[PDB]
């Protein structure tokens, strides 16, 4: 047991850097050219 | 692009159905039943 | 009246999915209503569902 | 079998019925189980990974949301990709591309 | 850089007559002739260009005989934007047309030139009038035109 | 993309390549290529159906048909689409529009564009016509 | 959610506020006696 919370605890997320400028120019699109515009909308799934 | 796109009135009845039951899910996602929480642990488990 | 002409937008601008929102949005929804529907096919939702 | 499916005039114009029927997914196993094998020398059945591998490329250029579909699992399609290489027309490194 | 990429441009219509197989030559002709059509950087002290001014209207010979509709364009735009960088001495090059863009007045290859004539008169309705048989060429091909 | 054609178009052209199905396969050679295609009205010359099939050796299916008359109608369809959706932005539809008009009609075009970005767009360029947009826009 | 469902405002007297503590510890009394929470 204490193996999985010694070992789960060591692949948690930090505040990445270069993954939030993925996002600073993604964000820069607002729809498809017909495709229900952006069906992600904030798609938060990246910095954390 | 956004300033050619089609008018409601022109699609096909077959596909102006699909995109209703998709964008309808805005009255049970939205809903709440609660129901089976409370009463189910009442009527099973306890009184068993 | 001009501005009426900013109010009608959904009407021909906007993806049909996003007018399909736009419409439906008030009909299920409760109290507050926004660029209603005529108060008559508004009612078999309340029925329906 | 893969043949007379791309000729029915249906998989054409509604691609949202093959994402939920998802064939695209059962297929996917068909290719990594003739391919699984210890090395180079597991090449056994030739001649229908490349005949499945074209399929799926032009499913892949159909529409956007299809692409998005397929993509999330090139980890997945790499894994298993650079090992079997020397034949023609396609490769599962084509598709991953 | 001109004086050994002009060299494969040397053999522009070297092939373009009989059948000419792998028309791979083609392909070289979008990725450096656009590179070309993109510098009016030019001066003088010399007379290389000639030979080149030429080479591109050899390859433009061919009205229809392997160009393709769209790839036609590219070697039509490298030569029509090259005429306003040029020192004012396109000599031969006007001698080369002469008459024989008057020729086959009448055909689609006719576009290929008149526009293109008509960008040197009216860069120079105040000028360009420096010369002798050129002057002569003028009232040639307009009587002829 | 093959998304931006119609369902009754695409059921147009399958029926006009099953029309002329060798043996049922869809196996079709070069020269029967050009005269399908010219029996359904579109008559162009022989050098885009000389580089069809060096985009993709005599063995033709309907996804390569498919997918290369998609891509000579979108063109096309691309370059045509610039005209007609402008139509709605001037009242008469030949080109005239007031700028003062565009303040409160060119921020509802369901982007979620507030009045900074048009007021950037329309500052780095009177009535401004058609061409001007398209010179303004596509850049 | 069958134990947390209790867990601007005027100040809680003190009768009341042991009432959703004792009614919290019931409500996963149940929970804990049961086998469950070893597993």
């Amino acid at each position: 047991f204490f193996q999985s919370i010694q070992a789960l605890m060591q692949t948690c997320s930090v505040l990445d850097l270069n993954a939030f400028e993925r996002q600073n120019k993604a964000e820069g699109l607002g729809m498809v050219n017909e495709d229900g515009t952006v069906i992600n909308r904030q798609n938060g799934e990246k910095v954390m | 692009a956004c300033f050619r796109m089609t008018p409601l009135y022109n699609l096909p009845t077959h596909r102006a159905c699909n995109m209703f039951l998709e964008s309808y899910k805005a009255a049970w996602i939205l809903t709440e039943d609660h129901s089976f929480e409370d009463r189910m642990i009442d009527d099973l488990s306890k009184a068993g | 009246s001009a501005a009426e002409t900013a109010r009608r937008t959904r009407e021909f601008r906007s993806p049909p999915q996003e007018q399909i929102n736009m419409l439906l949005h008030f009909k299920d929804e409760a109290d507050e209503e926004d660029c209603p529907l005529p108060e008559d096919i508004r009612q078999d939702l309340q029925d329906f569902h | 079998s893969i043949g007379n499916i791309m000729n029915n005039k249906v998989f054409y114009q509604h691609p949202n019925l093959m994402r939920a029927l998802g064939m695209h997914e059962t297929v996917m196993e068909v290719m990594v189980n003739v391919l699984g094998g210890g090395e180079t020398k597991e090449i056994r059945f030739p001649k229908m990974v490349t005949s499945c591998c074209r399929f799926l490329c032009y499913f892949c250029r159909i529409s956007r949301q299809n692409q998005r579909s397929m993509f999330d699992h090139l980890s997945y399609l790499l894994e298993n990709s650079g090992i079997g290489l020397g034949m023609q027309g396609s490769t599962p490194l084509d598709v991953a591309a | 850089h001109v004086l050994d990429v002009g060299f494969l441009p040397d053999m522009r219509a070297a092939a373009s007559l009989d059948t000419a197989t792998f028309s791979t030559t083609e392909m070289a002709l979008a990725l450096n002739r656009y590179l070309c059509l993109a510098v009016l950087p030019l001066i003088t002290k010399c007379a290389p260009l000639f030979a080149g001014t030429e080479h591109r209207a050899i390859m433009v010979d061919s009205m229809l005989h392997t160009v393709y509709r769209l790839s036609r364009g590219r070697s039509l735009t490298k030569a029509q934007r090259d005429v306003i960088e040029d020192c004012l001495m396109a000599l031969c090059r006007y001698i080369r047309p002469s008459m024989l863009q008057h020729l086959l007045r009448r055909l689609v290859f006719d576009v290929p030139i008149l526009n293109e004539f008509a960008k040197m008169p009216l860069k120079l309705l105040t000028n360009h009038y420096e010369r002798c048989w050129k002057y002569y060429c003028l009232p040639t091909g307009w009587a002829n035109f | 993309m093959a998304d931006q054609l119609t369902e009754e178009q695409i059921a147009e052209f399958k029926e006009a390549f099953s029309l002329f199905d060798k043996d049922g396969d869809g196996t079709i050679t070069t020269k029967a290529l050009g005269t399908v295609m010219r029996s359904l009205g579109q008559n162009p010359t022989e050098a885009e159906l000389q580089d069809m099939i060096n985009e993709v050796n005599g063995t033709i299916d309907f996804p390569a048909f498919l997918t290369m008359m998609a891509r000579k109608m979108k063109d096309t369809d691309s370059e045509e689409e610039i005209r007609e959706a402008f139509r709605v932005f001037d009242k008469d539809g030949n080109g005239y529009i007031s700028a003062a008009a565009l303040r409160h009609v060119m921020t509802n075009l369901g982007e979620k564009l507030t009045d900074e970005e048009v007021d950037e767009m329309i500052r780095e360029a009177g009535q401004v016509n058609y061409e001007a947009f398209v010179q303004m826009m596509t850049a | 959610k069958s134990c947390h469902l209790e867990e601007e405002e005027v100040e809680v007297s003190f009768e009341e506020k042991e009432m959703e503590k004792q009614r919290l510890l019931y409500q996963q009394s149940r929970l804990h006696t049961r086998g469950a929470a070893e597993m």
